[PDB]
């Protein structure tokens, strides 16, 4: 695999990809 | 947080798993 | 706004647009 | 839940807003 | 809801989301 | 227009409804 | 170019790429 | 119309071009 | 990582995220 | 092939990695 | 049709669109 | 390559066909 800049909707698309059924949180304020 | 790690900087798919439930 | 029919990654895109800087949690069933 | 409802039936942006942090 | 920068394909994705069955126009020249 | 309002500047989901038919 | 099978938001993405700066109108049935 | 045709059957980029402004 | 159910353009998005700067080839059947 | 497998059944990111250059 | 900047996932989405069943290669290193 | 032609510079849909198999 690789390391890249993932921002905005692309970041959440990647989380969906990687987490799937486990679910995830997207918390940009931190 | 995730934006700093993955957007501002760069991160791997493995790092992204840090934010799964 | 209109009602939505959203599967897979399209749900995550919609949550991203709705929640913005607040972020969100994605929690599918089992 | 919301993930299943939006896909098998329909859902509103107002329902989606409940999943924001 | 929130206010954000929405550009290009992401802008048209948001219009689709918000307008749906009503349809929409995307007219960047204005 | 829409690009100036929503990309160059920022706009709400309600503002985006200005461009529905 | 090849023929396309496009549903939902994927149609809007295709229109965006085809029309570019001209923009486009999205008009679904009823 | 075009929205239904592309989804229920198929459509070409040339057909899509007719919806540009 | 979780197993994936990916059709159409969603497969190409996943390949993009997996391969990064290496790039990839997309080769559907017939 | 991989394009059909991921859509008709399921596939892993590890299987996808085989299609990188 | 038109000429535009197509980058990253958006570039591969456009290749999918244009190539479809023929398949394609995305080789950013060149 | 493709990034230089289509991202850094601009390219047409016809140019993109250069990268089909
Ligand atoms: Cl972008
Ligand atoms: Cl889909
Ligand atoms: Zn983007
Ligand atoms: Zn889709």
């Amino acid at each position: 695999f690789v390391n890249q800049h993932l921002c905005g909707s692309h970041l959440v698309e990647a989380l969906y990809l990687v987490c799937g059924e486990r679910g995830f949180f997207y918390t940009p304020k931190t | 947080g995730i934006v700093e790690q993955c957007c501002t900087s760069i991160c791997s798919l493995y790092q992204l798993e840090n934010y799964c439930n």
